[PDB]
């Protein structure tokens, strides 16, 4: 999970 | 003929319309923006999903801010007379009101203004859908345990996340929102009106996803998408005949 | 029992819920804000409309910013366990993200935060509807001839106008948006899902209203409302036996 | 007609  | 109703957009033009997918994965080193692992999964899922809805899909990869603006302008100057609708999907970094080209930001207002009712006349009165997988700020949701028309009319912004918040992308599976959107379109586009599809997307993202991180600041976080509708009619991707 | 579906909010609690109407007509002289002629027509129409939907309506008039915050806080601390939903209607001056008390502005985020899923537990999972008749800026639309859930989930913002735009109020008839909203609830609340009602409101405002002014800057202008949905289920104001 |  990564943020944009 | 008999009595008629007109509560739904006419979606039986010869063509459903364009689906422009802008897939920004790799950014210029000088911007400092990380590479968006997982976004190709999203772009492929979207292409297949909208193909099956009979949209003319155009995929574009790693566009500069200048290329995004030129592409949108050129698309808005096409003759859309025979097309029922217009769809644009933006996959990138962002912040509130902004989408990133590979070399810097683009104002979302600049992009969407090309399609205003007074500026793209062959789309006047037709639904213009902007689907946006991008951050809108840096907030994290901790969750809780359980004879004229307006020039801004007939736009729909299907935002992946609430205003002000980060949006979550899984490097293996794709983004939570795009994953869920394609799944709900595949299951319900022949059955449900578009706002009801997007409400199922809201529920899917809200209930089935939670972040996992070794960093406590980013761990166990939640997301709710945001439907921003200025549509004037119901939107069904199917028609009767 | 037989197969069950849960795509719609449970609206058969003993009570529909509160409908708080904040009607700000007269502002402190030092703010320089004009009196909002026509807003009493709106407040009376809303009271009757939500009465017929079986909401417990509370009308409040000419509240200061401090009184608005205290009222919202107190309401959020009530026990809503026996209530299906919550409705707040704001009638005032405003700008983007802001509504005015009689003596100055209130951040909308401050008001709505009291009702977050983690801060008002007896409304967790229930629809929280904020209906906002107020300006969002100074743009004018000149038209064209034709485990856990997110803390921001289950909110709906029914905005009278697009982000950045003025909102129009008629001194004799009430506001375009509230007029139209009450008319569509009266006609369709026993028939249509709430997003479809609000879409009819969008169409009514967009097609049936145009400003008349002796000032060319403000003449012949149009308006489109904005539905901002973070709901996770369909919302019907009726329920089945 | 007036603006809010
Ligand atoms: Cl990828
Ligand atoms: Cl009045």
């Amino acid at each position: 999970d990564e943020v944009d | 003929s008999g009595i008629s109703l007109d509560n739904s957009y006419k979606m039986d033009y010869p063509e459903m319309g364009l689906c422009i997918i802008i897939n920004n994965k790799n950014f210029h080193k000088s911007t400092g923006m990380t590479s968006r692992s997982g976004t190709d999964v999203d772009a492929a899922n979207l292409r297949e999903t909208f193909r099956n809805l009979k949209y003319e899909v155009r995929n574009k990869n790693d566009l500069t801010r200048e290329e995004i603006v030129e592409l949108m302008r050129d698309v808005s100057k096409e003759d859309h007379s025979k097309r029922s609708s217009f769809v644009c999907v933006l996959l990138s970094h962002g912040e509130e009101g902004i989408i990133f080209g590979t070399n810097g930001p683009v104002d979302l207002k600049k992009i969407t203004n090309f399609f205003r009712g007074d500026r793209c006349r062959s789309l006047t009165g037709k639904p213009k859908l902007f689907i946006i997988q991008a951050c809108r700020g840096t907030e994290l949701d901790c969750g809780i345990e359980t004879h004229k028309i307006p020039v801004e009319a007939d736009f729909l912004y299907a935002y992946s996340t609430a205003p002000g918040y980060y949006s979550w992308r899984n490097s293996k599976d794709g983004s939570w929102f795009i994953q869920s959107l394609c799944a709900m379109l595949k299951q319900y586009a022949d059955k449900l009106e578009f706002m009801h599809i997007l409400t199922r997307v809201n529920r899917k993202v809200a209930t089935e996803f939670e972040s996992f991180s070794f960093d406590a600041t980013f761990h166990a976080k939640k997301q709710i998408p945001c439907i921003f509708s200025m549509l004037t009619k119901e939107l069904y991707f199917y028609h009767l005949h």
